[PDB]
């Protein structure tokens, strides 16, 4: 038998989790690509922003964070192609997994784009 | 081959107890390979005193 | 199974990380690669050598 | 798969049998002891080479042999 | 003298040396009574000093640029220039008293040997035969020569070997 | 019904077991046949365990061994004392304690060691000792050297009553299993006898003799020339003169009008200004106050009459919803094994040692020891390696209950089940934040020193750049520091200086200032999370897994201490718990020398020095030098090793020796740690046949050590060196510059 | 007595009594004859 | 006697639920099934780690790996009395017997069992690995 715990049975973490983005089991790969790229560039251009070595020049600091973090959502993009290119020889599929990678490629840069766009 | 109590020399070159002097507990007289039972006053690694040997592998010295 | 490493393939049927590993490190051990004969043996030290002095 | 081989000094003490924790070694008829027993390696694919066999061994030299060889998921002793 | 180097007794910086010594001894002295007990140490350890630099120096060491007694390991160097008590007349002390130690543990374990139980005399010493074969092993020089020279000194190929060999 | 029950003669007083060797095994009585037996000799002469499985026999053997312990440490208090009395300079000390070292150590003028015995002052001349007891005895009133000869006899009759107990209660009169097991009188008398009769009579000492005599110290008047304590005790008129509350007598004490002893039950706090240490009669109010908790603590559990409580009742009454049967069976568990008692006790006693560490640092209760810099930093240190040790010693402990007692058929849906049942989601979760805590802690220091060696400064963590300040702690300083004006308004002053506030000098010196912390602390301390977390991870993961893993199912059946289970599934070296504090054993050494190196470099760098402003040791480099590796290699080890390498030709050298001969005893660890028995069976082997060339090989067989005696002889080498490599450092570095 | 006699023969008190025996030996004659390098 | 066969409908032990019970190489690549009957209601210890209340009749539990059925195989037949055998499944459906494979213990000698990996010579008598040098893999002495 399975341990059982509220983190792992509870309804409103089943419900948050068939909610989220990777788990609908009937949207297209490419959507939940770009869906998942507009959260993470969205969140990953701020740190480098706010931290990076250019963090004290101003008007400089957002444009050297941004390219940073589009930067960082290309090599993400890399290891997911390079990924699937492994594993598979809807989602879990060698085509869906391309073109999975490919929406959270634009997603991704998109998201960095509207992250700068403030 | 050699009596019950006397001292022989062993000389199965992978044994360790090669080279040295033991004693005869029995001989079996079936068809057994290695019938020659010998006792050493001394153990082997894994903590044994005993060992089977062939009619060859004994001298009786 | 996995075609890395070729020399191997009781190393290419192994379904864990050391695989790669040992693909690795029993590379230029060339006396224990799969149909090995010993003139293929020498011309690979050969060709090995002048892998070495580019 | 590991390289399990039995040797005719086998006294057929049944040590190497009862210490195996993988039920890999049994004892089949023989003539060549006094026991009329021997030890046989029929399941070397789940052997996973732990040498409990050689460490229950009472003959010098020993009479089971393990040698590590390729390893596949059941030599591993892999639950994953 | 030897190899460039100087005798103490003329060398200069050994009498520096013994000099800087004396002058922290007794700046160590020099903040204490003159019957208390530190003053009467720091006292026996300048004697002890002055009477070590005037041995080193009577025994003829040779100094050398530092003012230190350097060591002769040349028998014939040594008994050509008088230096055999440094190194020669210590070796063959040494060797008496290693060859002691080594010829009664030898005959203690060949005494235990030959009865049913010498992992037990090894363990729980047997100290009437320990005490009688280290008196007696005061002629092991003698005693082992003659063991050499019968063949007896030596175990033959009975010897435990390995597959190899 | 709790009552004595004994047996009468059980075991006869006889020289025979002493002249069979191994006779308390069933396998080691045999005899030796090869060198192991020897080894094995010594490794299980004290697992009574093993030796039988009587719980009666193997209680009635710690008994007496416990006896026999404390005879041993009644024979060392007794050498203490005797060494204080006979070879010290302790009453010219006490005439001047700024200025006279305590030294009660001295060497025979032999071989040149001679000049071990250095200026000490008081025209004596020994080793200066850095434990305290001078400080100690200035605090309990001792004047003489007289005094200290007749508690030397005292601690050596009290050895010889100590071993009499011992040989009584194991050969003639040995007490029952259920005289062992009646735990709930033993709590009632350990709480009210000892911590609370303890605490009372040491209060009782105190007030009667401590504050008198020390007040008078004190007050300047020659140690000769103050009265002796029993003329205290007698003539109350005296004490009426000094704290005129005596001339009352008991009768404020039995009218409850306890207001008017308020001359020596005080609540000061702080330190005596012209003395360094904590009052005194803060102190007799503070074992008063104790002796009562702990009178009142000893009458709760149920003995012989109706009244008290139940431990059992008390532990099966605590049920939830989330752990099911709780607390049920625990009872059990903690009255018929050792270990699991063992393990408890340790954990705590190990723990206790480091707050006792912490809180004797901080509020110095001697008099002229927070000045003693020598022997702050050396108590400090000293308690904090006692403690650790037997942390490790708890978590060994466990997990040598969880092989041998552990014993699920009364043990079924428990605490310790469903521990044992989670143990997967426990480690991992301990795993992640042991990663966790040591990328961003570590990941600090190599981050600035990247940066400092980029020459971007302004990049690194610090407090001039990036900051990361402790503001919960700095909160918590100023909350305790304001305290005595609103939370605590019977307080005249803060517990402790290092809260804020002003400074306290003594003949000079920095007794204590307040502490500041900033991002080099908040550094340090999250440094000391993350290796507390490890050690923890690996200990826990000994004793939860003991028992089976995916790795090795039936563990349990292997012993505590097992080598391996082969080289197949992969190999399996290190799988049982022993290995697991063995590895514990290093990263507990790891964590509490970062931990001693935080205490010495802050306590030099931010507290300790000469007051003029204050000057301190090592001008105050900690807040910028401390948040690089390349910062604590030059400005602490580098820096302050200048006068354990430059000790030769002084009284220090003995640290310098040390010094080299620790480092030593650390690389010789090396080649037990990093080898391994094959190689060296196979050259024994060689050498045995050199040997039966000349009929000299031995009867008893010479062996390579086995695997776990490998590691064990390798981790001891290596804790002895690193140690005392450190012991030297911090000593000679502290009498030096103190 | 005899079994107080065989403990005093067991190895380890041996070796303690005889090592203080050499120990005291060597301490005695460098304390009459101190510092000896030569001879 | 014959092979006997698994029933996938026999209760289990009363178990609360590990985290160390199987994995995706039960979904993936196999899993054992181990069965026993016991004769009365009684606490075990469980392999994975626990302790678990075996029913008085036919009992039923799953495992990853092998040495945890035999461990449990130990624990049953030296403690208990008990004689269990466990099986091999796959994700496909198959199911393979195995221990006792004779039905007849391995511990003692039963007429019919073919001796196999048996070297008819000693361990002295093997070759050198001079004689086995460049054949197909990588071999020892021992294997011819
Ligand atoms: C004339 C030169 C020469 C040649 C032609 C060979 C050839 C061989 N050697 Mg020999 N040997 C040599 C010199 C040579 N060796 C030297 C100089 C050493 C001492 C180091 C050895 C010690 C040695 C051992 C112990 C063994 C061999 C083995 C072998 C065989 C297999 C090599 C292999 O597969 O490993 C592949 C090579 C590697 C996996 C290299 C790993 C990297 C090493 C550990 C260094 C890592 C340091 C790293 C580069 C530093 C980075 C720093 C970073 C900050 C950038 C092959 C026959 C093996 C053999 O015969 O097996 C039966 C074997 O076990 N050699
Ligand atoms: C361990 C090796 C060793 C070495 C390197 C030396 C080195 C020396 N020996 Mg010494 N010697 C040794 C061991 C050694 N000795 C031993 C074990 C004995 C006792 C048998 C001697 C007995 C001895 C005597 C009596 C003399 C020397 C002398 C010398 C010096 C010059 C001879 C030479 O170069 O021969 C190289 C050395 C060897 C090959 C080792 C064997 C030594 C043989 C046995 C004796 C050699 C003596 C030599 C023939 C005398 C040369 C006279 C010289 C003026 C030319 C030279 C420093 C001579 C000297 O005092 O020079 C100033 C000298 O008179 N040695
Ligand atoms: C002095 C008279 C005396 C005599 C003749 C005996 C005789 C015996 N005792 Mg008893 N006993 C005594 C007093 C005595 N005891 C005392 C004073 C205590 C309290 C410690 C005990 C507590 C006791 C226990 C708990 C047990 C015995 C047992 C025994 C029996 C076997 C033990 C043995 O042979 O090992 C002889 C032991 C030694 C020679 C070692 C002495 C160890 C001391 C404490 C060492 C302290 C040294 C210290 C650490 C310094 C080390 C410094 C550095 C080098 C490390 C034997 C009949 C055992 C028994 O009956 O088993 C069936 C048993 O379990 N005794
Ligand atoms: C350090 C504190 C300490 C204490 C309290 C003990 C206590 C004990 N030891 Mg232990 N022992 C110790 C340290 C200690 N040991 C150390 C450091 C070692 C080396 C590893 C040993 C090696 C050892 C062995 C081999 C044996 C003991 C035994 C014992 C028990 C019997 C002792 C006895 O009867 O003599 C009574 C003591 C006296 C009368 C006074 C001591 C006088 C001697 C001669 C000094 C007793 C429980 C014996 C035992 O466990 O039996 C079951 C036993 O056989 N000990
Ligand atoms: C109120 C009475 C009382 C006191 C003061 C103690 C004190 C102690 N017991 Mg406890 N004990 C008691 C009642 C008491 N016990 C009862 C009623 C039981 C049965 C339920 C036990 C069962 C018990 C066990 C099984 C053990 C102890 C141990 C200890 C010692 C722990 C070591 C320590 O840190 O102390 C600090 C050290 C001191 C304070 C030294 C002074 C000690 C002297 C002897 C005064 C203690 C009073 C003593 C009980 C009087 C004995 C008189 C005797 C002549 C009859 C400590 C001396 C442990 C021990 O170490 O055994 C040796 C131990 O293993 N006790
Ligand atoms: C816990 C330990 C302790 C002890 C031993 C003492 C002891 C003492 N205090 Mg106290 N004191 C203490 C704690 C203690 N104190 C604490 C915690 C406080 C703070 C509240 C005080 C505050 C305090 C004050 C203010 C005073 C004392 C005083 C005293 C003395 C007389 C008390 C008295 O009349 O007792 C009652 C009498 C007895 C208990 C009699 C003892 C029983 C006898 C000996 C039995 C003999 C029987 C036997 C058969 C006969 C002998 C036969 C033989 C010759 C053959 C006495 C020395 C007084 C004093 O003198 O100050 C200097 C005093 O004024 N104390
Ligand atoms: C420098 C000495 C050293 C280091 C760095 C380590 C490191 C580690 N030990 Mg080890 N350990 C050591 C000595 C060391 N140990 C020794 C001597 C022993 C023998 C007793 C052990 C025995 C031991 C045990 C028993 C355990 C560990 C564990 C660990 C890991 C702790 C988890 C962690 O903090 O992750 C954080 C990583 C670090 C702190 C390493 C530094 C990372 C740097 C700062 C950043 C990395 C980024 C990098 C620069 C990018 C590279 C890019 C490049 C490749 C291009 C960690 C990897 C434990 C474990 O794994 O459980 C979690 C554990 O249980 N070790
Ligand atoms: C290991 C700890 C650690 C930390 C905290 C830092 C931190 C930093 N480094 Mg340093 N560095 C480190 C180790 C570390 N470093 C090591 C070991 C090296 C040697 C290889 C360096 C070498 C180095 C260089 C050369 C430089 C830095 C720089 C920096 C700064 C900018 C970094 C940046 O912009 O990343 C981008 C930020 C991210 C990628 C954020 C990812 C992590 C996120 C925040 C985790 C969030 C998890 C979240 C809480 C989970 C929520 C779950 C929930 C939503 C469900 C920053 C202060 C730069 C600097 O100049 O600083 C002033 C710089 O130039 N570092
Ligand atoms: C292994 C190398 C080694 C060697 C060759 C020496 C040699 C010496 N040491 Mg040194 N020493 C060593 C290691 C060594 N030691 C170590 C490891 C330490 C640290 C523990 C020391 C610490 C040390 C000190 C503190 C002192 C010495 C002293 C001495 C001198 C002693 C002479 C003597 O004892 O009277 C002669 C002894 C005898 C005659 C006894 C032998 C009895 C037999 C029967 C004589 C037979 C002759 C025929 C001698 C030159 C002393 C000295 O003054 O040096 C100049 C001295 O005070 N040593
Ligand atoms: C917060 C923890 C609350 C813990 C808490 O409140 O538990 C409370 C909860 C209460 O259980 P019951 O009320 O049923 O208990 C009844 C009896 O068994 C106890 O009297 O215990 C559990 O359910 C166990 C769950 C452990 C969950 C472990 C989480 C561990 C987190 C570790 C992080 C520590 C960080 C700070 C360390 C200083």
């Amino acid at each position: 038998g399975m341990l059982e715990t509220p983190v792992t049975s509870a309804p409103i973490v089943a419900t948050y989790l068939s909610n989220l983005p990777a788990y609908r089991t009937g949207v297209a790969p490419v959507l939940r690509g770009v869906e998942i790229g507009l959260a993470h560039g969205f969140l990953l251009a701020g740190p480098f922003i706010k931290l990076g070595p250019l963090r004290n020049v101003p008007e400089t600091a957002e444009i050297a964070g941004s390219l940073s973090a589009a930067g960082l959502v290309l090599i993400l993009a890399l290891c997911l192609s390079i990924y699937g290119s492994a594993q598979f020889q809807p989602l879990f599929s060698a085509d869906g997994w391309s073109e999975f990678a490919a929406g959270f490629l634009v997603g991704g840069e998109a998201g960095v784009a509207w992250a700068y766009v403030c | 081959g050699p009596k019950r109590g006397s001292l022989v020399k062993i000389l199965r070159p992978e044994s360790y107890w090669f080279n040295q002097v033991g004693k005869v507990v029995s001989v079996d007289q079936s068809g057994v390979r290695y019938p020659v039972v010998v006792r050493f006053e001394n153990q082997n690694y894994a903590g044994v005193t005993t060992n089977n040997y062939a009619l060859d592998e004994v001298v009786a010295a | 199974h996995k075609l890395f490493p070729k020399f191997s393939q009781g190393l290419a049927q192994d379904p864990t990380t050391r695989r790669i590993w040992y693909g690795l490190a029993m590379a230029h051990d060339f006396e224990s690669h799969d149909g090995m004969t010993e003139e293929n043996l020498y011309q690979k030290i050969f060709a090995s050598h002048f892998g070495q002095l580019s | 798969a590991h390289i399990v081989k039995i040797y005719d000094t086998c006294i057929g003490c049944t040590q190497c049998v009862r210490a195996c924790p993988l039920d890999v070694l049994e004892m089949v008829p023989w003539d060549g002891c006094k026991a009329s027993q021997m030890a046989s390696a029929p399941r070397t694919e789940d052997c996973v080479g732990c040498k409990r066999c050689e460490t229950a061994c009472p003959t010098d030299f020993l009479s089971v042999r393990v040698y590590l060889g390729s390893e596949s998921t059941r030599s591993m002793g892999l639950s994953y | 003298d030897i190899a460039g180097l100087t005798p103490c007794s003329e060398s200069k910086a050994y009498a520096k040396l013994e000099k800087k010594e004396l002058k922290t001894l007794e700046k160590r002295l020099k903040q204490y009574e003159a019957d208390s007990a530190p003053a009467v140490a720091l006292k026996a350890t300048m004697e002890r000093t002055k009477a070590r630099f005037a041995n080193y120096a009577k025994a003829g060491l040779l100094c050398g640029n530092d003012g230190l007694p350097h060591l002769i390991a040349d028998p014939g160097l040594a008994l050509k220039y008088g230096h055999a008590g440094e190194v020669f007349i210590p070796t063959f002390g040494f060797l008496y008293v290693a060859g002691y130690i080594g010829y009664v543990g030898r005959q203690y374990l060949i005494a235990v040997k030959g009865e049913a139980k010498p992992t037990d005399k090894e363990i729980i010493i047997d100290v009437p035969l320990a005490t009688k074969l280290a008196w007696q092993g005061a002629g092991w020089p003698l005693a082992a020569v003659q063991e050499l020279q019968r063949g007896t000194l030596l175990e033959k190929e009975e010897n435990i070997t390995v597959s190899p060999r | 019904k709790v009552k004595i029950a004994v047996d009468r003669n059980p075991v006869e007083t006889s020289f025979e077991k002493w002249a069979k060797p191994g006779h308390f095994s069933r396998t080691l009585s045999k005899g030796p046949n090869t060198t192991t037996w020897i080894w094995n000799l010594h490794a299980d002469a004290h697992d009574f365990d093993s030796h039988t499985s009587d719980l009666e026999e193997i209680s009635r053997k710690v008994f007496s061994a416990h006896f026999g312990q404390l005879g041993i440490i009644f024979i060392w208090l007794s050498g203490m004392y005797f060494h204080g009395a006979r070879f010290s300079n302790y009453e010219a000390w006490l005439s001047d304690p700024t200025h006279i070292k305590p030294s009660a150590q001295v060497v025979w003028p032999i071989v040149g060691q001679e000049i071990l015995n250095g200026d000490v002052g008081g025209g004596f001349q020994g080793i200066q000792i850095t434990s305290g007891f001078f400080q100690l005895w200035r605090a309990s009133g001792i004047t003489s050297e007289l005094q200290l000869y007749t508690t030397a006899i005292g601690g050596l009759v009290m050895a010889a009553a100590m071993f009499f107990a011992g040989w009584f209660h194991y050969h003639k009169a040995a007490p029952k299993l259920e005289w062992f097991q009646n735990v709930e009188s033993m709590l009632n008398h350990h709480l009210g006898g000892l911590l609370g009769l303890g605490s009372l009579a040491w209060a009782g000492h105190q007030i009667h003799v401590s504050l008198p005599v020390n007040k008078l110290l004190d007050a300047g008047v020659d140690p000769k020339e103050i009265p002796l304590p029993h003329d205290l005790l007698l003539n109350r008129a005296i004490m009426a003169d000094l704290y005129p509350s005596f001339a009352k007598g008991i009768a404020p004490f039995f009218t409850l009008n306890w207001s008017e002893y308020s001359d020596f039950l005080t609540f000061k706090g702080g330190l005596n200004p012209v003395t360094g240490g904590l009052w005194l009669s803060d102190t007799a109010h503070h074992h008063v106050a104790i002796a009562v908790l702990f009178l009142v603590a000893g009458h709760m559990y149920r003995t012989n009459w109706g009244i008290g409580h139940s431990m059992k009742e008390i532990l099966e009454a605590h049920r939830g919803p989330f752990t099911g049967e709780g607390h049920v069976g625990l009872y059990e568990i903690l009255t018929t094994s050792w270990h699991a008692q063992l393990a408890i006790n340790l954990a705590l006693f190990g723990s206790l040692s480091i707050i006792v560490a912490h809180h004797m640092y901080a509020m110095p209760p001697y008099p002229y020891l927070a000045t003693d810099y020598g022997t702050q930093l050396s108590l400090f240190t000293h308690h904090t390696w006692i403690g650790g040790f037997c942390i490790v010693g708890a978590g060994a402990h466990a997990a040598i209950f969880m092989v041998r007692d552990y014993d699920p058929t009364n043990n079924y849906n428990n605490l310790l089940d469903r521990v044992i049942r989670h143990r997967d989601a426990i480690i991992s979760h301990l795993n992640w934040v042991c990663i966790f805590l040591g990328f961003h802690s570590f990941g600090l220091y190599i981050h600035n020193d990247t940066m400092s060696a980029l020459g971007r400064p302004q990049d690194m963590f610090s407090d001039t750049a990036i900051q990361l300040q402790p503001v919960f702690a700095q909160w918590i300083q100023n909350t305790h520091f304001l305290a005595p004006q609103l939370t605590a308004p019977n307080a005249l002053a803060a517990t402790s200086l290092t809260w804020g506030g002003d400074l306290v000098a003594v003949g000079g010196k920095v007794a204590m200032m307040p502490i500041s912390l900033g991002t080099s602390d908040f550094m340090v301390h999250h440094i000391h999370a993350f290796t507390i977390h490890v050690t923890v991870l690996i200990l826990l993961k000994g004793v939860l897994f003991a028992r089976s893993s995916r790795l090795i199912p039936d563990k349990a059946n292997l012993g505590f201490r097992f080598p391996c289970d082969g080289p197949g599934r992969g190999g399996t070296c290190q799988v049982s718990a022993w290995d697991h504090v063995f590895l514990g054993l290093f990263w507990m050494y790891n964590s509490l020398s970062i931990v001693i190196f935080h205490f010495s470099w802050k306590m030099q760098s931010d507290v300790w020095g000469t007051v003029t402003g204050v000057s301190h040791i090592t001008g105050g480099n900690f807040a910028q030098s401390a948040n690089t590796i390349n910062g604590w290699l030059r400005d602490f080890l580098w820096a302050q090793s200048s006068q354990v390498i430059q000790s030769y030709g002084s009284a220090l050298s003995a640290y310098g020796l040390i010094f080299l001969g620790a480092h030593f005893v650390w690389a010789f660890s090396l080649m037990f740690l990093f080898s391994g028995r094959g190689y060296w069976q196979e050259l024994i082997e060689s050498i045995v046949w050199a040997h039966n060339k000349l009929k000299v090989a031995p009867a008893i067989q010479p062996r390579a050590l086995s695997i776990t005696q490998g590691r064990a002889v390798g981790v001891a080498h290596y804790l002895l060196g690193g140690i005392a490599t450190t012991w030297s450092f911090f000593l000679a570095r502290i009498i030096s510059v103190g | 007595m005899k079994d107080f006699t065989t403990y005093l023969s067991t190895a380890p008190v041996i070796a303690t009594i005889w090592f203080t025996f050499t120990a005291g030996l060597l301490i005695e004659i460098n304390r009459y004859f101190p510092d000896p390098l030569v001879f | 006697w014959t092979v006997p066969t698994l029933n996938p409908d026999t209760p289990s032990p009363i178990f609360g639920g590990s985290t160390g019970g199987l994995l995706r190489k039960a979904q993936t690549e196999e899993f054992y099934v181990i069965t026993w009957e016991a004769k009365k209601e009684q606490i075990f210890e469980m392999p994975t780690g626990g302790a678990a209340i075996m029913r008085q009749g036919p009992n039923l539990l799953k495992f990853g790996k092998k040495e945890q059925c035999l461990a449990l195989t130990t624990q049953l037949r030296n403690k208990f009395k008990l004689t269990p055998c466990f099986y091999r499944v796959f994700p496909d459906g198959k199911v393979q017997y195995l221990h006792p494979a004779d039905g007849v213990y391995p511990e003692k000698v039963n007429a019919g069992r073919v001796g196999a990996n048996q070297n008819m010579r000693r361990i002295g008598q093997n070759v050198n690995p001079i004689k086995v040098k460049f054949s197909g893999r990588m071999m020892s002495p021992a294997e011819i």
